[PDB]
């Protein structure tokens, strides 16, 4: 996808790594009231995924993410596995003591 | 088995090519509803013109006509004709109405889609002005762009199957693939064109294509890959001998693909190979100091 | 080689008090023996198209599967014993035995 | 199920394209106030220009009334100045003046815009010049760019809904276009021109647009995509049997959407799959050798 | 040197310090076995540098 898309893998990262954050842009006073400019812009939806621009032509037609790859969700890589009684494997947690008490 | 996947653009047939011009300069009077990007059929009307440049030597014919020329003096007057550049089918009408034909239709040459248009309502049409270029994609051409490095992957016996994203609901049919003689110079790229039968238009140039390529290897001996352990010195793959003794034996990989490695001598065919469970036990004869014998056992 | 072949994680979604990884690779099939990396495609900045093992050579190989150092060199130890025997003296007899032959 | 909105664009109509060149050479007298990016309509005066070439001819027919030659010789001479290039209408002043016509006039064909306009006063004018390219908008058109991917649902698409921000009141429900043969290659998109009406001239030639598209495919096998353990190539699901067991199953794929994949085949209806690629270890587990543990 | 082959300092100098580190590239299953995937990139030779 990305060689028939003219984009490279260094490109999409650095396209990805550019659209998931929020931004402040101060107050804005009226009604003598204190209103905050929030801005939108964190990954919600899968859709969020598939809807990062990589390049726009001056036509208006962008090419996105969703055009180069698909967005699974999977596991991560792992350090290691707990088993729970043979009958299947789980996930847990153990409780560390303040050494002295 | 050899198997590898391409890119590949699909793209229009250029054997498909038809350049529309002028045989003679005139003047544009009507222009047919049609622009590039549109798909004209063989006989659709391009656009009428005046065409002056054959009236004096059409009445010249007539005038044979009733002045009771001869036979010949009118075959010989209409390759004058002929060879001046008005259609031999413009020509029949000539014959066959006795009028002097100032006003043609050009038409579509070939069934295809337009990609070309420098003629517009109101101009002047000249000898070089391509009234409309129109190009074919009946067989569908799609060319795969293979590496120049990965060029020793492709022979004859080769086996391909193309894919088009757009449609995963067509099965397509491949009917001749070529490798081209040159390499793309701007991408370093082997080309390998195949036409594809396009009998529906339902794969449109310029989308995507994937083909999957398959070509047949030397005779080899052939293991599966979780067999083959690899230390980047020795090849080795755990042996079940007759009474069941798992004994380690060093291997020459050849080449490998489709989770298939296959050994260029090492071994000998019937014989078995563990697959699973392949590194304790392994381990095991690591231990059992088995790996040591065998490499000490020559 | 980080992104592509490897599970290199590159961002996190924010979701409420939780955070998930998000990271860029291959598909598996890409990756899954030596041959395979040595047809991995790149898209070279002058958009060209070729393959791992046209810009680098690789080979498998053993080696260290953890370095252990002490004091900031690296130091490989030498695990000598007896069952029961003596100790203040084989030390001594050591420290002049090793250097010395 | 599916619910996209295509970029598109507002565009002139190229059936409304007209390019006004001269008949004849000669030589600009006066070019009218007008220039590129203005509105024409049909009749409107472009520039007067005095072409002599007709003189010649325009003399042989006046003399032949001057001395009532045939019929025939004034039908004749009258042909020889419209072969040769000569407003039928202008031949129509000349009989009628009885005077050779030097001066003339070039006037807009039809109403449209003029986007292109290359002679001005002082200048000469040549066959191949351009005097104004005046391209109309009455059927606006507009161009959306549809994902090559959906070609198989596009092709069959019954109604699209075409809005634009410039007017965010003049949305209609586009019933009807024409899905062009051509897939754009910058990008990877389809070509889907439709014809609205511009009566009130407000959607105008360079404004973006949008078209909605709320449809569903044929009824398929769907599986939830969160179970489809796909690799580059080779690719399955986790069935489970009535055991309550695993056991992978080879799966053809057609196209996801929304969180469900289309199935091709693999499996048939009913089937229980788990829906986790979460039995195996992200970093290279590989997956063939992994689903292998699965089954003995 | 620079003026002839069209370089400049600040280029020289980001094209240097982008050529001198190691990657890893994650694990890779075979055999049942764990393959680490390392990658050179560390200026050993004047060669590298030249």
């Amino acid at each position: 996808r990305l060689a028939q898309y003219g984009i490279s893998l260094a490109e999409v990262k650095s396209a990805l790594d550019a659209s998931n954050q929020e931004a402040g842009g101060s107050s804005i006073e009226l009604a003598e009231a204190e209103y905050m400019v929030r801005a939108s812009g964190y990954l919600q939806t899968l859709d969020d995924f598939n809807h990062i621009v990589l390049k726009a032509s001056e036509n208006g037609v962008p090419v996105y993410l969703r055009d180069v790859a698909k967005v699974q969700i999977g596991p991560e890589m792992r350090r290691g596995i707990a088993e729970l009684n043979g009958e299947g494997e789980v996930a847990g947690g153990v409780v560390i003591l303040r050494s002295g008490k | 088995t050899f198997a590898q996947s391409f890119p590949a653009n699909v793209s229009y047939n250029e054997y498909q090519y038809a350049i529309v011009q002028a045989r003679a300069a005139g003047f544009i009077d009507k222009v047919y509803p049609l622009t590039v990007g549109d798909k004209v059929q063989k006989g659709t009307p391009l656009l009428d013109l005046t065409i002056p440049d054959w009236v004096e030597a059409q009445s010249e014919y007539l005038l044979l006509r009733e002045t009771g020329g001869t036979a010949t003096q009118t075959e010989g007057i209409l390759e004058r004709l002929r060879l001046a550049g008005m259609p031999e089918a413009d020509i029949r009408r000539l014959i066959a109405t006795q009028k002097i034909q100032t006003r043609f239709t050009l038409k579509a040459p070939i069934d295809g889609v337009i990609t070309a248009f420098d003629l517009r309502a109101g101009m002047n049409i000249a000898k070089d002005n391509v009234v409309a270029k129109i190009q074919g994609m009946d067989p569908v051409w799609v060319t795969a762009a293979i590496p120049e490095s990965i060029a020793w992957l492709v022979k004859d016996a080769s086996q391909f199957t193309l894919t088009v994203p757009a449609r995963p609901d067509k099965t397509l049919t491949i009917r001749k693939w070529t490798l081209l003689p040159g390499v793309d110079a701007a991408t370093r790229t082997l080309q390998l064109r195949l036409e594809v039968d396009n009998a529906d238009e339902a794969l449109k140039p310029g989308m995507n294509a994937w083909l999957q390529l398959n070509t047949a290897s030397e005779p080899m001996l052939l293991i599966p890959s979780q067999a083959l352990i690899d230390t980047g010195s020795e090849q080795r793959v755990i042996t079940v001998d007759a009474d069941g003794r798992f004994v380690p034996k060093r291997v020459a990989v050849f080449q490998a693909s489709q989770g298939v490695t296959a050994l260029r001598s090492g071994l000998a065919e019937g014989e078995k190979v563990v697959s699973s469970g392949l590194f304790l036990i392994d381990s095991e004869a690591n231990i059992s100091g088995a790996l040591e014998r065998m490499r000490s056992e020559s | 080689v980080t992104s592509a072949v490897g599970g290199a994680m590159v961002g996190e979604t924010v979701e409420g008090i939780a955070r998930y990884p998000i990271n860029l690779r291959y598909p598996q099939s890409w990756r899954d023996s030596p041959q395979a990396l040595r047809q991995l495609p790149i898209l070279t900045p002058m958009k060209q198209q070729i393959t791992l093992a046209d810009v680098a050579d690789i080979k498998v190989s053993t080696g260290p599967s953890m370095l252990k150092t002490e004091n900031a060199r690296p130091t490989s130890w030498i695990y000598i014993d007896a069952r029961d025997r003596d100790m203040v003296s084989v030390v001594h007899d050591l420290q002049k035995a090793i250097a010395e032959k």
